[PDB]
């Protein structure tokens, strides 16, 4: 007999079901082969998606921009994706926006904006994703980079002394015309050195930004792949990045900055305000709306003109810190990647070629390579493309989504001219209404007409719609139900991976949690305890004292069992059986099983003075690979052990500088200093520590003072 | 900045000048019906395409089985486990060599096979290893039968002579993969994961918390019952070993890395019996599938060698990456018989995101469980009575077809199904699949769309076919879903009109 | 002894790298905050992996060498190794199962008392638990989507700049500055946390973390079933979702709940005080803020700090905050009614209409919120343009219409003439004329016909099918033979909006709050209870309440 699984869903409604469509008990994608061949291919979209044949050369580059908006080259194949912003009309979608919500919408969000800004610490900015350090030429998480970032600049020209973003911006715009630069650049012979740099080539660096083969991408065959721009761009973008969150948190129609349990509500809200607004006359439908190459069609060219507009009044001191994120972007260098290889037929010799040495082989590549790789040429240099006019993807989602939300912010007086609904980044739900059917499709592309006016693409293969009662956003299916589905929140169940009573009381909360918002069913949560526990007991290598079981962690438990009374009370971390419950979930097991613990095992397992919602018993740190430290970022990592034992060493001094950050207008080692004076005056005046020992400390003290002031 | 603008505006001032001073007045009607115009933009409809074109679907050789196990015709070994033995699982298999395990040797001449010698050759170092201790003691075979390979690397500017002067052939090309049919013996692989083994329960669960009357009763009796089903499964066994094995596996990866090791396909199982006399006890044991190779290289993918017992004549159709040896005559009985062994052998690529995903196999229970559960819950809460038991055993699920006609099952045996189906998502995940479902549910939404007469419509429904299409090539799985959803769509044109039926 | 001289001997020898020297002395201590952020511990690439990876090696754990050494026995019972000299930092390396050793047979005495009160929070969390009663049952719940309700409650709780002051006056006193205004005010608090954690020096850095959370109300957006007591909030998941229920639950509360509603019967006296003399409302009412003195369940609080700093904004409450300086906004109050802005906007204007009145021409949009009871309406030009009601009870379902439809005010607002200018109109307080939106709402508050009168005045029709489930009767049922006009009732209830905002303005002479330059917030006097009973409630300086004997 025939076995089909997609008969059940026959008679039953699918929304409830959705979630085994879906594979995420499984593994994702993965990587393999060139990332070049996609970043080309994407390059060569982009350039084609702007539809426009103007071509200016660049008085500083000596290399042709073709700057794109207004001008329009169409194409036959108008549905097709365009990226050219029609920047007139973009301004009219921002000023009745403004005039929709309220007069100083603009100025108070930028208000907002400012003061956030000018308050931060540069420090601030590595908290984030990985960046491109520029000076090893690599992709690093954002502390070091910039670590590496500043300390070139002391370096260079002495140490940075700005402590807020502004200054450090100053100084980012500052090094742009310093003719030459300094690095930490490491050359082994068979060491750390110094390099330099010029102008030319550093600005081109700093405009460089670099390609990720995806991965954690959950849904497609190919890759969609990454960027992750300089440090020196980052700040900039972050200003912005913020201007666009305080528009958006403002707008009601945003699903942008409130995600996860709000986002459902805000939809909800909004559905019986449009089914209340409804006339007799009037029908009401609805669209899914999913949009392709979101990121290649908008245009920095354009931002920067919004920018401007928005700007236009808030203040002439920080309006110049909003136009200098989008030329960046506007004048953006692209790191092609690995490269190409030769083989011939006898799977023999290989030969490797790197990005750059591309145009010295020419012809000897197969054709399709060809075809795309000539025109772009032109846009070339040594290891880098130029383009101006495709948006990078993942920057600026914030102010992707405000162009969305000003897009269904309202227009043309017609009968039934209604549409609204929700945007985020690329996705957005459309509900449009109209008098009679025939015009709903009218009033629908309009709609499409007034997005891609404005380089929003909808797309006309993954899109659909129908009455309201059905339609998804972002893994979130509707109908008179409300998506019943735990499909997205499936890896973050296992073990989290920082030490046993942290993973289990957190896997718990996390059990929780999901409960209560992604509103999974009990015996679900319960299973998922079983299972959670069962991997956690794996993943340390323990079991219950009941277990048959043997090994090294159990064979003391085989002494230890007799001592205690109460075995059920017992820590699972110590071979004890699962005491906690769904009712029990917000109780961290310790708690729990405390009461009933045996007085010798809680005295004894606690105790402070030991070798050892979060709990405190155990508390361990994980021993790094030895991997980073055998190559050269060892050599390099030589500064930030530097910056280390000086951390170390003031901690030991002040016990609250992790906790509250230090503060006050004096220098560390100053504070240092006078701090360890009171301490051994402290002591000895009253405690047990010897005169001439105190008179020792202050000699140490005093010498250190000089060599101190030597430097 | 002065050249980063786009206006026919030079300089930023007169840019700035524009913006700031901007009052746009409605002509963006008129930009808009132009823009429509120019727009020729598609105003389409449901009943008009209702169609599709079916579904299309590749044409070529019958799919592989691209599962690094073997499940149907796989083939059991049973042992008795002792916990201080069987505590090791690296001794297990030497304690299973002073059973019978060492007599078994193949023939030198193999069906089907593709690289006989090396196999055969590798099995005799096995057997030799676990002798003395399991690991390869090889410092040169290794990088052969991980080859079964290296390119030597040439530098540009010494290069630069030879692209002067052509010499080795100079040429430049990438490979595809070749795509492939809808797979037959999927439907019995499936129709077998379904039915009940002998043996009772696989994947390790650990124990049940202390409960209140109130929600825990519930939970635990849900809990105990659904696990209760779905350990006897043969589902769950593949569960078992594909945990305990990439565990395994995993374990040896910083055990011993660029070594060659000898690691076994085991499971645990213990046997229960409800015969209602009081017997010795449910037999407590692990059995074993067959025998595996380590081989580190490349961090990044690992290389491994599979070797699986089984009692079934190999099928060239299925088996193509397969190679398979007469192994001898193994013995099977019963009473209210020897037949032939055949040893399949093969090799394949683990990522370590792999080994992390495929060891994890059990949250695919926990999948099941919600969208089982929701179901009684959702009906239940209807009549406000607690009909999660009735519903269970009462509410009738669509499972398959049988002699033309469409058959159905209760939700307590068609739950296997649904566990079946995630553990296949587990196992045969490839970014195939992915996209194939992450465009998928675009046809189910649309479907539900026509049941409750909504009337829908889809813009493009070529250019999502093509998605569709594009996003098949060579994956078992992937492929079935599709032929599935075929049939699906027609019983569903069938009962309700808004499809079409070639 | 040696403690304090290696520190400085190291401190000696980094001065001497001149590299850590000049960073050491260039800038403020506030770099320390940088400097730390330029170390991650590790790579978090594959976190579950790695821990798997981790814990698969028998010695990879870092541990502490010296504690160990002076306790216990470093070598085993079964002869399998623990312990090496082989190192870069202090902390040497050392297997997983020595740590169950020592918790099974190391030598230890006397903690159980220490533990608990350091984690109050999570212990208490506990402690309710056992105090309850069960019920089991199912049915397709309604719940209440979003709520931005306080969840994990504690006495005294504070805001984050000012419970960072506590962290550091409790931590350790050698490196605190000297904090004026919560340590004056608040102290007695300081005493009692200080003294139970200061004397006993142990984790350091972990109480003061677990502080911060035991007076953090975590007023996330959560789904809620009319249990709104934010104790019930802390365990939902068991108590329900939306095919489950539980039972005997209210009972089992802290100290808080309560407290929390006697501030705002203090609100309602000490804005009668201001209300009492209208030669100035400003410099009045302050004084009687400033002056009046809380007593806590455990600890004497100022008014100001209560009323200041306080998360429940009730009518009163917005009042009483309008004096100080304390930013609380998107709250809108009127009369008992609490009420949200979604859409639109528009002016202020003046029109006068027969029985002068400032009327709103906006297409806005706004949710309302009654007690039992929700609704979304939105106005257009001074008349309900669209209404739809999700409430539970019949009554306050017919509360919500009436309040609505007087902050909308349609023509027939001025229709119904029954007294009002006899005593609504003229409100005697020094001869001062009561705005006309209140006048007619106290009209309505007044007796049981004035509701039943407006109720009427809307248009009433026999509604149509498709909307008998929809349809609203006079008496407040879903019976659909009589109904009102431009009006449904949805089954179930209606999602509440929130905004993170923060607005404030000077308030009018009469008790208003022209806030966000309009808006009417302040409802000038919600409820007229003219009552005095207080409990272990203190107050100062010619009060107007006579306490005071010669």
């Amino acid at each position: 007999m025939e076995i089909n699984p997609y008969l059940m869903f026959l008679n039953n409604d699918v929304t409830s079901l959705i979630s085994t469509t879906y594979p995420y008990t499984g593994p994702p994608p993965m990587s393999h082969g060139s990332s070049t061949k996609y970043t080309l291919e994407t390059i060569k979209r982009t350039y084609d998606y702007s539809r426009t044949s103007v071509e200016k050369t660049s008085k500083v580059f000596n290399i042709p921009r073709r700057k794109f908006c207004n001008c329009l080259e169409d194409k036959d194949e108008l549905v097709k994706p365009t990226g050219n912003v029609d920047i007139s009309s973009l301004l009219g979608l921002a000023e009745m926006m403004e005039k929709r919500m309220g007069e100083g919408f603009f100025k108070h969000c930028v208000m907002e904006a400012e003061t956030e800004i000018l308050k931060m610490h540069f420090s601030r900015l590595t908290e984030g994703r990985q960046t491109y350090d520029w000076t090893s030429e690599r992709n690093m998480p954002a502390a070091t980079a910039l670590q590496l970032t500043v300390d070139a600049i002391k370096e260079t020209e002495g140490p940075f002394k700005g402590t807020t973003m502004l200054e450090y911006c100053n100084k980012m715009i500052e090094m742009l015309d310093w003719k030459e630069i300094k690095f930490k650049k490491v050359k082994t012979v068979v060491v750390m050195g110094i390099d330099s740099i010029k102008h030319d080539e550093f600005l081109i660096r700093a405009l460089t930004i670099n390609t990720m083969a995806k991965d954690g991408e959950r849904g497609k065959l190919q890759r969609r792949a990454i960027a992750t721009p300089g440090m020196i761009v980052r700040p900039f973008s972050k200003i912005v990045e913020t201007v666009a969150q305080k528009i958006c948190e403002k707008l009601k129609e945003s699903g942008l900055p409130v995600g996860g349990n709000e986002k459902k509500a805000k939809l909800k809200t909004t559905v019986t305000s449009l089914n209340a607004r409804m006339n007799s006359d009037q029908f009401a439908v609805n669209i899914t709306g999913d949009n392709s190459k979101w990121n290649e069609c908008q245009q920095p060219e354009a931002y920067l003109a919004l920018l401007a507009y928005i700007t236009k009044d808030s203040s002439d001191l920080m309006k110049d810190l909003c136009s200098v994120a989008p030329v960046l972007f506007c004048n953006k260098f692209v790191k092609l990647g690995q490269g190409i290889r030769l083989s011939n037929k006898r799977k023999t010799k290989e030969v490797i070629i790197k990005a750059e040495k591309m145009g010295k082989y020419k012809n000897l590549m197969r054709e399709e390579y060809k075809n795309l790789f000539e025109p772009l040429e032109k846009y070339i240099q040594k290891d880098v493309c130029f383009l101006p006019g495709g948006m990078l993807m993942g920057m600026f989602n914030m102010l992707s989504t405000v162009l969305g939300v000003s897009t269904l912010c309202y227009e043309l007086k017609a009968k039934g001219c209604f549409w609204t609904g929700l945007q985020s980044s690329d996705d957005f739900v459309l509900f449009a209404v109209a008098s009679n059917w025939s015009n709903i499709h009218w009033t629908i592309r309009r709609f499409n007409a007034v997005c891609k006016l404005i380089g929003i693409n909808m797309s006309l293969e993954k899109s659909y719609g129908s009455l309201p009662e059905l339609f998804e956003f972002t893994s979130m299916f509707f109908d008179g139900e409300f998506v019943s589905n735990l499909a997205m929140e499936l890896p973050a169940f296992t073990t989290a991976g920082v030490n046993e009573g942290v993973d289990f009381t957190a896997a718990m909360s996390i059990i929780k949690t999901n409960m209560i918002n992604n509103s999974l069913s009990p015996s679900t949560a319960l299973m998922a305890l079983r299972i959670c526990l069962q991997e956690f007991r794996a993943t340390y290598r323990v079991h219950p004292w009941d277990s048959r079981v043997k090994g090294g962690r159990m064979k003391i438990i085989n002494e230890f069992i007799k001592t205690i009374e109460n075995k059920d009370g017992l820590l699972i971390a110590d071979g004890g059986k699962l005491m906690n419950n769904i009712s029990t979930l917000h109780i961290p097991e310790e708690v729990l099983k405390f009461e009933k613990m045996d007085e010798q095992y809680r005295n004894r397992v606690f105790n402070p003075k030991n070798p050892f919602a979060v709990v405190s018993t155990h508390s361990f740190r994980t021993r790094a690979n030895r991997t980073l430290l055998n190559t050269d970022m060892r050599a390099m990592m030589a500064e930030e052990k530097r910056y280390q034992m000086v951390c170390d060493m003031f901690k030991s001094v002040f016990e609250s500088a992790d906790i509250n950050p230090p503060i006050g207008a004096m220098s560390i080692g100053e504070a240092i200093e006078e701090k360890l004076l009171e301490r051994a005056k402290m002591k000895r005046d009253i405690g047990a520590i010897e005169d001439s020992e105190y008179e020792e400390i202050k000699d140490i003290i005093r010498d250190a003072k000089k060599a101190r002031l030597e430097s | 900045r002065d050249e980063s603008v786009p206006l026919p505006f030079q300089t930023y001032e007169q840019m700035k000048d524009y913006c700031e001073k901007f009052k746009g007045n409605p002509r963006e009607l008129a930009s808009k019906v132009s823009q429509m115009q120019s727009n020729i933009k598609l105003p389409i409809k449901h009943y008009e395409q209702n169609k599709f074109r079916q579904i299309r679907l590749p044409k070529g050789p019958m799919a592989p089985y691209t599962h690094k196990f073997l499940m149907e015709e796989a083939w059991m070994f049973t042992k008795i486990s002792d916990p201080e033995r069987s505590r090791a699982g690296e001794i297990l298999i030497d304690f299973f060599k002073k059973g019978n395990l060492s007599a078994i040797r193949p023939k030198d001449k193999p069906l089907q096979g593709k690289y006989p010698i090396h196999y055969k050759n590798l099995w005799n170092q096995i057997k030799a290893a676990i002798a003395d201790r399991t690991m390869v003691i090889n410092e040169n075979d290794h990088s052969e039968f991980l080859g079964g390979r290296a390119s030597k690397k040439i530098p540009e500017i010494s290069l630069t002579q030879d692209v002067i002067t052509t010499e080795g052939l100079k040429q430049s090309e990438n490979k595809l993969p070749e795509p492939r049919s809808f797979p037959r013996w999927f439907n019995a692989e499936w129709m077998w994961a379904i039915k009940d083994s002998d043996l009772t329960g696989w994947v390790p669960m650990a124990e049940y918390p202390p409960a209140d009357n109130e929600l825990e009763d519930y939970a635990e009796h849900l809990n105990k019952t659904m696990e209760g089903v779905l350990q006897g499964t043969n589902c769950a066994r593949e569960m078992g070993k594909c945990i305990l094995t990439v565990g395994a596996l995993m374990t040896e990866c910083r055990l011993f890395p660029g070594k060659i090791k000898v690691v076994p396909i085991y499971a645990r199982s213990k046997e229960r019996k409800s015969m209602q006399e009081g017997l010795p006890v449910p037999s407590e044991m692990d059995c074993l599938f067959g025998i595996c190779v380590k081989s580190k290289s490349h961090d990044g993918m690992y290389t491994i060698i599979t070797f699986e017992f089984s009692i079934r004549e190999p099928n060239l159709e299925k088996h193509q990456k397969y190679t398979v040896f007469e192994a001898g005559h193994t013995t099977v009985r019963m009473k209210k018989r020897e037949v032939p062994l055949y040893l399949y052998c093969r090799t394949t690529a683990l990522s370590k995101i792999k080994n992390d995903w495929l060891s994890k196999a059990r949250r695919c229970f926990i999948t099941t469980m919600d969208t089982v559960e929701t179901i009684c819950l959702r009906e239940s809460a209807k009549a406000e009575e607690n009909l999660v038991e009735k519903t269970l055993n009462e509410k009738q699920m669509w499972i398959g077809k049988k002699n033309g006609e469409l058959i159905a099952q209760p939700l307590r045996e068609a739950l296997r199904v649904q566990l079946v189906q995630q553990f296949y998502f587990c196992i045969y995940n490839d970014s195939q699949l992915e996209g194939f479902c992450n465009e998928q549910k675009k046809i189910l939404m649309a479907l539900e769309g026509d049941k409750k007469n909504k009337s829908s419509f889809g813009f493009n429904p070529e250019g999502l076919l093509e998605k569709i299409e594009e996003c098949l090539i060579n994956n078992p799985m992937c492929l079935f879903m599709a032929q599935r959803l075929n049939e699906l769509v027609i019983e569903a044109s069938k009962r309700g009109a808004k499809f079409f039926k070639t | 002894m040696s403690l304090l001289l290696t520190i400085a001997k190291e401190y000696k020898r980094l001065c001497q790298d001149a590299k850590a020297a000049q960073m050491m002395t260039v800038g403020t201590v506030s770099n320390y905050t940088t400097f730390k952020k330029w170390t991650t511990s590790r790579k978090e690439k594959n976190p579950s992996l790695r821990m798997r990876w981790a814990m698969s090696s028998k010695f990879p754990i870092i541990a502490n060498k010296r504690m160990l050494e002076e306790a216990q026995i470093p070598k085993e019972h079964n002869n399998v190794a623990l312990w090496e000299d082989t190192e870069k930092r202090d902390h040497v390396l050392a297997s997983a199962s020595c740590i169950n050793y020592w918790n099974f047979c190391g030598p230890c005495v006397n903690n159980s008392e220490v533990i608990k009160e350091v984690y109050k929070s999570r212990f208490g969390r506990l402690e309710r638990r056992k105090e309850i009663m069960w019920k089991e049952l199912r049915f397709t719940l309604v719940d209440r989507q979003r709520r931005r309700v306080d969840t994990q409650p504690v006495e005294q709780r504070l805001r984050t700049g000012e419970i960072k002051d506590l962290q550091m006056w409790t931590l350790f006193e050698d490196e605190a500055p000297l904090a004026s205004k919560f340590i004056l005010d608040n102290y007695g608090l300081v005493k009692e946390m200080r003294s139970k954690f200061a004397n006993k020096p142990l984790n350091k850095e972990v109480v003061a973390h677990m502080l911060e959370k035991q007076f953090n109300p975590e007023s996330r957006f959560l789904p809620v079933f009319g249990a709104i007591r934010p104790e019930r909030m802390e365990l939902i998941h068991a108590l329900g979702g939306e095919t489950w229920i539980q039972e005997a639950n209210t009972a089992g509360i802290s100290n808080v709940d309560q407290r929390k509603n006697d501030i705002r019967a203090v609100c309602r006296k000490v804005c009668l005080a201001a209300n009492a003399s209208i030669m100035n409302a400003k410099s009045k009412l302050v004084e009687y803020i400033k002056s009046t003195s809380m007593r806590i369940g455990e600890t004497e609080r100022k008014l100001e700090e209560l009323i200041l700093e306080t998360d429940d904004v009730s009518p009163e409450v917005t009042l009483c905050k309008s004096a100080l300086g304390g930013q609380l906004g998107k709250t809108l109050s009127f009369g008992p009614m609490l009420l949200k802005k979604i859409s639109g906007s528009g002016v202020k204007v003046k029109d006068t209409v027969y029985i002068q009145f400032e009327y709103w021409s906006e297409q806005e949009e706004f949710y309302g919120e009654y007690k039992s009871a929700t609704a979304l309406f939105s106005r257009k030009e001074r008349s309900l343009e669209w209404i739809t009601i999700g409430g539970g009870i019949n009554e306050d379902r017919k509360r919500l219409l009436a309040m609505c439809m007087i902050f909308c005010r349609d023509g027939d607002y001025f229709k119904d003439a029954p007294a009002t200018i006899t005593m609504a109109d003229l409100s005697t307080k020094l001869g001062r004329e009561i705005p006309y939106q209140y006048v007619m709402m106290n009209w309505i508050q007044k007796s049981e016909d004035n509701l039943e009168a407006l109720l009427y005045s809307r248009g009433i029709v026999e509604t149509n099918p498709g909307k008998m489930g929809s349809s609203m009767g006079i008496d407040g049922s879903k019976r659909a033979i009589k109904s009102l006009r431009a009006v449904t009732i949805q089954s179930g209830k209606i999602d509440m909006p929130e905004s993170k905002e923060k607005i404030h303005l000077e308030l009018s002479d009469n008790l208003e709050a022209f806030d966000s330059s309009g808006r009417i917030v302040a409802t000038i006097l919600d409820l007229p209870s003219d009552k005095k009973v207080t409990f272990q409630d203190v107050s100062f300086q010619h009060p107007d309440l006579a306490v005071l004997r010669d």
